[PDB]
């Protein structure tokens, strides 16, 4: 994929290109110095667009073109099979069942609830990663 | 042993009877042992009682403590709190026999519940049985009344709270009876001298032994009409399919005994339960906040919470309120023990009935159910009032009026959401029944088109198409890797691998034996 | 007693009928249970706008599933 | 005891006018519902609340029941002082104390 | 120099003026006179925090010996109670604790049980309020607390509980909340509602579990 | 066809909020550093340097032992993996153990969330981080747990390819905070 790197690419030059400005312009013609909670956001959304970007590059050096990327095809290019697409699944509101339990319980400060809403969200990711690795019983 | 054997062959000569109940046939499915959990308990239970009555003394004379638990010296007690004060204290693992104790009586009640609420749902109370249900509910009554008997005799503020407000002012507020029952009962006014040796006679002697009666009853009806069953495969109205007891259905049952003795110990030794000490000796001057029965009484002390003030006065009498949960309470346990009959009363059906019915095929049922499990989780959190509004901040009277509205609109809720899901849980099992199992992969279709490749269940028609089954009353699958699709890991044990031979031979004699059993049970 | 099979797809395996007139009888006797709690202690009546408010949705629902029956849009 | 600042909004049931010695009351302490010690007495709401089912007196209106399944006031007390300063009673309830039965409160 | 309270009426000016008035006489919108009231009622107040209010504890605002300032300032103007002091002027911690539980238990049980509980958890009064829990409160604060009757709970005076009733009550609190469990982990305090729970959400899920993997499912 | 991965796009875009996450907790730290002046440590506070360093080591021979694990994994044998994937665990327990130790002996004779501004950030800083080591843990036992139940198929590479470099990401925040904790000061 190229567009998207370049997209990425673009992003991070100008988060850069700013939080150097914004670093520069509060060492100077500041009350206190640098201002230490703007800079620190700025590099590190520049860092996100970064890691982003980069790994998109190496992907896209490391493939041939795909229908998708390329004008001119047809259809009949893309016939095959895609991947594996989970149908129903109930894991999910248990969940975050389990997540506002916990929450709830560290709103209003108990203990006992945070860990059973910690156990309750150990168990339910459990049961929604094994969900279709299950074999059949032993009897 | 063969001289042994043969001597006793030649004195009773069984070797016949004893072949008829080694070849007995059970059924194995993980939903048949909620009974052999009760079964269990109340075995515990009786060792554990055996062991306390050794050392407790049911009397309500005063005395001076003068024990080792120095807050409490020169305080005036009964001799019962003392007695119980001396078993925590005094006696090498005393407090860890009453804990074990205590905790055995709610796994009794809890277990107990479980198990009914499995009967109800499948149908096994249908025409064969009613008698057992019937005996089943009488057992549940018992045990109730006897778990409240038996933590009211430690004497102490909590217990003599509950003794006091439920068993005297209720009983001493019936329509004509009344105080002479109250007065046949405690032998005068409410605090007298004969109350809790007669609840220990009670408790100890009589009703365990009523109990211990109605479960050989039970048990040996069971025995003897056998075993109902689910659909399935090779499962008819005519005959039983499972494990034989001779070497398999012992072991497990003596494993799951063992397994329950031990969760039961460690949650004994770990977590505490009716710390006495706490609290003090019952004196009628002073009261707590909690109050609050154990968990299967606290429904009674939540209907008693939230029914309104309505009393009658007429010429020179008084019908005051708890009269109402006095027959609200008799009605509850007058419909528990008559319902098969109602509901074959009702559906007109007095066929005989070997196989359980799946709870999503029974709608009506399903939701009669759900809203009566809903009534009593609203009733149960009602008495839970003061804890429930300190903890998470919400307003008492708040609580009350909740409570008093949800009685009302909450069971019909209920009926109808749980009417739904069944029939939306059929229509789900018909879909998988017309086409395949779906497998969740995609393809594109040269001309643009996605499929997800379902996976047939029986035969297909000239076009690949699935011929649609017919439904069963049995399960079916939903997930591809549930039937053999991506099975097989490595043979290793976990860091490192075996040879090939021994992966290929295990492997191949472990589908043959699959196949085997397959082919097996279908040709019967 | 009897539901076509379209609707139950497993009406012949057990019960899966409930008739109306309970359901509807059912709503009007909470809904005058409801209100007949306006007897008691109540000092303050923003208790009574709830019940007073919970009471005219089951009368609603009541009236109009029986409108709507009486007139064949439903069954 | 309450407050001189109130003294104002007493209402004095029907039979027991002059049951109070100034600005203490006496009223009994075994709710007239099952029995339990309503002694939970909240001083500037002047509620007494029972904790074992939670009713709710109106200590200021000769202790009549403003929150559930209570129905009936608690009884009062007549008092005084003797001779020397001490209270004492000034003779018995006007009624029976405690929970119902057939015959009568 | 006890003669300075100008720090006293220095903060209570720029803290408190807005709801008691600059008199201390009770703006008739929302607080009380704080005229009778003394120094310990200021030290309860402010030391756990429920002064100066947005009433639950929070964190106090107030120390540096400024506690001390806004009490005096408080005290002449009126003739409440006083908080207990050493004999070096600090206040008082191990002298208000007693050598007698079992009289200070049964006093407790008597008078204080009721609203908090038999071991001083909370407890639920009607429509919002509660009883707080016993277990953060030092020596200094419970007596102030008992002595000047704070919203909605009684005032105890000394005559009605004299000194010693008070340090032995106060001896049976301290010690009711800091003695162990002798019977492993007690499940918060209250009675069979956490019992209930536990059996339920782990016994029976321990023995269900046990159930389901001896038996087959079909 | 796909021919590029989507659960490693996936787990790539959630890394990059996670670091986001941690920009906010740094520019917590940044601020009440400059307003303290002088010893800014306060005085009951002082590093032991003795122990943050074999710690930090560990975690990089961690790094190594999972990069490992991921190359036996892409040729299909799932011994290999197990075994690494095994050391990985016990090299972040020994972490996450030593990392306590320190706390309990560190707050043992000063240093508290409640007492002081530098303790609040601190605390704050390194226990998420902890808090993200212990969520790693559990996502190897789990994914030792689902290759132990079928067949070994490209999918399962997959998985222990992503949570491979959600470890990378972990202990490399990691050698940002202790060298802007423990040198720069
Ligand atoms: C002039 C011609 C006009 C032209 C026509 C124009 C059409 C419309 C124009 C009319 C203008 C009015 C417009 C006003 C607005 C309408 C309001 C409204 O939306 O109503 C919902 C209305 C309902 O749809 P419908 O067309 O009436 O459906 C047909 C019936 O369901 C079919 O099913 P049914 O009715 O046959 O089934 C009966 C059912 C009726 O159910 C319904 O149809 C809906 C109502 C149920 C909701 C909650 C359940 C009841 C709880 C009451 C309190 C609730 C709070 O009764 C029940 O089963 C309920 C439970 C009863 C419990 C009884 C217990 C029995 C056991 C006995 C033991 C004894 C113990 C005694 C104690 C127990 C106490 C009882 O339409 C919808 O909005 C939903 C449509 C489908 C749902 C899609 C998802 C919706 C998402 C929500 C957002
Ligand atoms: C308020 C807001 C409302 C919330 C809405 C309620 C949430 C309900 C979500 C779960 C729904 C479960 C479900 O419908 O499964 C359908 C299930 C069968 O599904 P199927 O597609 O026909 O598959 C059957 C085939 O034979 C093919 O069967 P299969 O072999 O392919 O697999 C079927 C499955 C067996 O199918 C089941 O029956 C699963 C039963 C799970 C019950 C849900 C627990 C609650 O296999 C299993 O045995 C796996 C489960 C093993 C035990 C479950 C472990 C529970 C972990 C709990 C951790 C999370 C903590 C909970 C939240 C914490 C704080 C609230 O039948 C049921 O409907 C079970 C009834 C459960 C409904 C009542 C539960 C909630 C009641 C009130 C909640 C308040
Ligand atoms: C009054 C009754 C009838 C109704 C009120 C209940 C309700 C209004 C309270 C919470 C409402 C809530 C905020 C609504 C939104 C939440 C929703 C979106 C999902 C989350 C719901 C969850 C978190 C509810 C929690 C379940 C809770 C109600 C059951 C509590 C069980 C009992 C009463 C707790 C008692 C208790 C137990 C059980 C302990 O194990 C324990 C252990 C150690 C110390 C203390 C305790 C302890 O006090
Ligand atoms: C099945 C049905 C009850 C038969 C109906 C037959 C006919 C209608 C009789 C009429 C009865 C009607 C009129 C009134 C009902 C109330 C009355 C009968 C009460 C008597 C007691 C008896 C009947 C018990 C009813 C059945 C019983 C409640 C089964 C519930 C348990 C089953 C279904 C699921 C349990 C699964 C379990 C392992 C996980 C649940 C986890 C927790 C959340 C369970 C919930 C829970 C419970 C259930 C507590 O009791 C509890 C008590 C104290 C503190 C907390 C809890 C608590 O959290
Ligand atoms: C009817 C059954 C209800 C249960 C008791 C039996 C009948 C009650 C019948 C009843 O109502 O009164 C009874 C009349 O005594 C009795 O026969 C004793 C019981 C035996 C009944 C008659 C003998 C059976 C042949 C009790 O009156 P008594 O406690 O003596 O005096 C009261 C004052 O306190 C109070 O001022 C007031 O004047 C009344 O409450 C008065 O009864
Ligand atoms: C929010 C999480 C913030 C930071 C997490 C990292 C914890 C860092 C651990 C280090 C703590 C420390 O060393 O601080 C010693 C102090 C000495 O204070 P003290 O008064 O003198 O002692 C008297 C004690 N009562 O104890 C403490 O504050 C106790 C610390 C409390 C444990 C941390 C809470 C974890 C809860 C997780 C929340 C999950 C909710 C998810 C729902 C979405
Ligand atoms: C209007 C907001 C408000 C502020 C600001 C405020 N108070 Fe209060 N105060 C109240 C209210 C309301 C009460 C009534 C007590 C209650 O109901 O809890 C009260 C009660 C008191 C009491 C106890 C009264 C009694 O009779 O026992 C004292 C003492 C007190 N305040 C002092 C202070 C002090 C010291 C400050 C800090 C300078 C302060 N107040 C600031 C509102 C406020
Ligand atoms: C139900 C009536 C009631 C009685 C009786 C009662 N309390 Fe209180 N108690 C309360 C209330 C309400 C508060 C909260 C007052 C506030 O927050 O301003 C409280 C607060 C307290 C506090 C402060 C707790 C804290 O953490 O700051 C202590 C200590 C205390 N009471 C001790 C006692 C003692 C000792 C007794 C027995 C002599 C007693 N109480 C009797 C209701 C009561
Ligand atoms: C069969 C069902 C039984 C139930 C539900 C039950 C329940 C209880 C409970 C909950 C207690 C309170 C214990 C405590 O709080 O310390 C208790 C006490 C007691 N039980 Fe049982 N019990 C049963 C059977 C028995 C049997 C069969 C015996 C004797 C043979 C027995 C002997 C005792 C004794 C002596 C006490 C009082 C000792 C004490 O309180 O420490 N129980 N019972
Ligand atoms: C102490 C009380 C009880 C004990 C010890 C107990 C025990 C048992 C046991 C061990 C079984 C056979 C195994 C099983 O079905 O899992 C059983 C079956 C049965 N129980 Fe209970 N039960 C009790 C209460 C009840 C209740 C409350 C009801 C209602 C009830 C009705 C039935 C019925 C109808 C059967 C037959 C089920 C079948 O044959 O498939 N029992 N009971
Ligand atoms: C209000 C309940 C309650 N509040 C609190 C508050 C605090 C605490 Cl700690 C506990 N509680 C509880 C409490 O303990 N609830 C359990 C309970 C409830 C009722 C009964 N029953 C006794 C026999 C009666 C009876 C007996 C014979 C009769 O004669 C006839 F007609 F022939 F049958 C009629 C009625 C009925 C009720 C037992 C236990
Ligand atoms: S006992 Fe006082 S309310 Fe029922």
């Amino acid at each position: 994929m190229h567009i998207e790197a370049r997209l990425f690419e673009i992003l991070t030059a100008f988060f850069a290109l700013a939080a150097v400005v914004y670093a520069v312009l509060t060492a100077m013609f500041a009350t206190g110095g640098v201002e230490w909670a703007g800079t620190t956001a700025l590099v590190l959304t520049t860092g996100l667009t970064l890691i982003t970007g980069t790994f998109f590059r190496f992907v896209a050096r490391r493939l041939d073109t795909r229908p998708e990327d390329y004008e001119d095809a047809e259809i009949s290019d893309g016939a095959g099979e895609l991947g594996f697409f989970a149908p129903h699944s109930w894991w999910p509101i248990l969940i975050s069942l389990s997540f506002s339990t916990a929450a709830v319980g560290a709103a209003l400060w108990l203990p006992w609830l945070i860990a059973a809403g910690v156990a309750f969200v150990i168990t339910s990711v459990c049961g929604l990663v094994f969900e279709y690795y299950w074999g059949p019983e032993k009897h | 042993l063969a001289r042994q054997a043969e001597d006793i062959d030649t004195r009773y000569h069984p070797s016949a009877a004893l072949r008829r109940q080694l070849n007995k046939v059970f059924p194995t499915h993980w939903s048949f042992l909620l009974g052999e959990i009760a079964l269990y308990s109340f075995v515990v239970l009786l060792i554990t009682g055996v062991y306390l009555t050794l050392f407790f003394d049911p009397s309500m004379v005063d005395v001076t403590y003068n024990g080792v638990y120095q807050p409490l010296r020169g305080v005036e007690m009964s001799r019962a709190y003392q007695s119980a004060l001396d078993i925590s204290f005094e006696v090498r693992g005393g407090l860890f026999v009453r804990q074990i104790h205590h905790w055995a009586a709610l796994m009794f009640a809890a277990a107990i519940m479980v198990h009914l609420a499995r009967i109800f749902f499948t149908g096994a109370f249908r025409r064969p049985r009613e008698t057992n249900w019937v005996i089943g509910s009488l057992l549940l009554i018992l045990a109730m009344f006897e778990g409240y008997f038996g933590y009211s005799l430690p004497d102490d503020l909590l217990s003599g709270l509950g003794l006091r407000a439920a068993l005297s002012s209720i009983t001493l507020g019936m329509p004509v009876i009344g105080t002479w029952l109250h007065w046949a009962l405690f032998g005068g006014d409410f605090p007298g001298t004969i109350l809790i040796p007669r609840l220990y006679a009670l408790h100890i002697l009589l009703l365990p032994g009523i109990i211990l009666a109605l479960i050989g009853l039970h048990l040996a009806l069971v025995w003897f009409q056998k075993h109902t069953q689910f659909p399935g495969p090779g499962r008819t109205e005519h005959n039983v399919v499972g494990v034989r007891v001779m070497p398999v259905f012992a072991f497990k049952s003596g494993a799951f005994f063992a397994a329950i003795v031990g969760v039961l110990g460690l949650m004994g030794g770990l977590l505490q339960i009716n710390p006495i000490w706490n609290l003090g000796p019952y004196k009628p001057s002073q009261v707590s906040a909690g109050s609050q029965p154990d968990f299967y009484m606290m429904w009674t002390e939540g209907l008693a919470r939230i029914w309104p003030p309505w009393e009658f006065y007429f010429w020179h009498h008084t019908i005051p309120a708890p009269v109402w949960v006095a027959v609200i309470m008799g009605l509850v346990f007058v419909l528990l023990p008559a319902y098969p009959f109602l509901e074959k009363r009702f559906t007109g059906d007095y066929a005989h009935h070997n196989l359980l019915q799946r709870p999503r095929d029974v709608p009506v049922r399903t939701a009669i159910g759900a809203m009566a499990i809903a009534f009593y989780m609203v009733l149960t959190l009602a008495a839970m009032n003061d804890i429930i509004a300190l903890k998470f901040h919400i307003s008492l009277n708040a609580t009350t009026w909740i409570g008093r509205i949800g009685m009302v609109i909450l069971p019909p809720f209920v009926y109808f959401i749980t009417y739904r899901w069944c029939i939306g849980l059929q229509r789900s099992d018909r879909s998988v029944l017309e086409h395949g199992v779906e497998t969740g992969i995609i393809k594109r279709l040269p001309h643009g088109a996605y499929i997800e490749l379902h996976q047939p269940l029986g035969p297909v028609d000239e076009h690949g198409h699935p011929i649609p089954l017919q439904y069963q009353g049995a399960p079916l699958p939903k997930r591809m890797n549930k039937l053999g699709s991506a099975g097989s890991p490595g043979s290793g044990s976990f860091l490192f691998a075996d040879s090939a031979a021994e992966d290929a031979a295990l492997r191949e004699a472990g589908h043959a034996a699959e196949q085997r059993a397959l082919a097996a049970l279908r040709e019967h | 007693t009897g539901v076509d099979v379209e609707d139950v797809p497993s009406a012949e395996w057990g019960w899966s009928h409930m008739p109306i007139g309970v359901m509807h009888i059912g709503g009007l006797l909470s809904a005058a249970f409801l209100l007949v709690m306006m007897r008691g202690n109540h000092v303050g009546h923003v208790e009574d706008w709830f019940l007073i408010g919970f009471a005219a949705v089951i009368v609603a629902l009541v009236g109009r599933n029986w409108w709507l029956r009486r007139r064949g849009w439903i069954r | 005891r309450i407050k001189p600042s109130d003294l104002g909004r007493v209402v004095k049931r029907k039979g027991q006018e002059s049951f109070n010695f100034g600005e203490f009351f006496a009223f009994t302490k075994v709710c007239s519902h099952l029995g339990c010690p309503s002694s939970l007495y909240e001083q500037q709401s002047y509620r007494i609340l029972c904790p074992c089912h939670q009713s709710q007196f109106d200590a200021l209106h000769f202790a009549k029941p403003i929150f559930g399944p209570a129905a009936r006031a608690l009884a009062q007390l007549p008092i005084t002082i003797d001779t020397d300063g001490y209270l004492v009673a000034n003779g018995d309830f006007v009624e029976p104390v405690g929970p119902a039965f057939w015959e009568r409160t | 120099s006890s003669a300075l309270l100008r720090t006293g009426k220095q903060l209570f000016d720029t803290s408190c003026v807005s709801c008691h008035g600059a008199n201390l006489q009770g703006v008739p919108d929302h607080g009380p006179s704080l005229i009778g009231v003394g120094e310990a009622a200021v030290y309860f107040q402010v030391s756990t925090g429920r002064m100066p209010a947005m009433a639950p504890r929070k964190d106090p605002i107030f120390d540096e010996a400024q506690i001390d300032a806004i009490g005096a300032y408080v005290q002449a103007n009126g003739g409440g109670p006083t908080v207990v002091r050493n004999p070096d002027g600090s206040i008082a911690t191990q002298s208000l604790r007693g050598n007698d539980l079992g009289r200070g238990g049964d006093l407790f049980r008597l008078n204080c049980a009721s609203c908090h509980n038999f071991t001083g958890k909370g407890g639920a009064l009607s429509s919002g309020k509660y009883a707080p829990d016993l277990a953060p409160a030092n020596e200094q604060q419970i007596l102030t607390a008992m002595l000047t009757g704070p919203q909605n709970m009684p005032k105890f005076s000394n005559r009605q509980l004299s000194f010693e009733a008070k340090k032995d009550i106060i001896a049976y609190v301290k010690v009711a909340t800091e003695a162990r469990q002798p019977g492993g982990y007690l499940l918060g305090g209250f009675g069979p509602a956490p019992e209930g729970m536990a059996m339920w959400i782990i016994g029976m899920v321990a023995a269900i579990g046990l159930a389901l993997w001896i038996g087959a499912r079909s | 066809l796909n021919r590029p991965n989507m659960v490693s796009v996936g787990t790539i875009v959630w890394l990059s909020s996670e670091l986001m996450f941690f920009a906010g907790l740094f520019a917590m730290y940044f601020t009440a550093r400059a307003q303290a002046g002088g010893a800014w440590p306060p005085e009951p506070t002082e590093l032991n340097l003795a122990l943050a360093v074999p710690v930090t080591l560990v975690l990089i021979a961690s790094s190594f032992t999972c990069q490992m694990g991921v190359f036996a994994a892409e040729r299909g044998d799932v011994f290999g993996l197990r075994r690494w994937y095994v050391i990985t665990f016990l090299m972040g327990l020994f972490f996450v153990l030593g990392q306590g130790y320190e706390y309990i002996h560190l707050v043992e004779h000063g240093t508290t969330i409640p007492g002081s501004a530098y303790g609040s950030v601190f605390y704050l800083a390194t226990g998420f981080h902890g808090l993200h080591v212990i969520g790693g843990l559990v996502a190897f036992v789990l994914l030792l747990a689902r290759t132990k139940m079928s067949k070994f198929t490209p999918a399962q590479a997959t998985a222990a390819i992503v949570v491979s470099y959600y470890w990378h990401f972990v202990d490399i925040v990691w050698i940002a905070l202790f060298a802007t904790i423990y040198f720069v000061r």
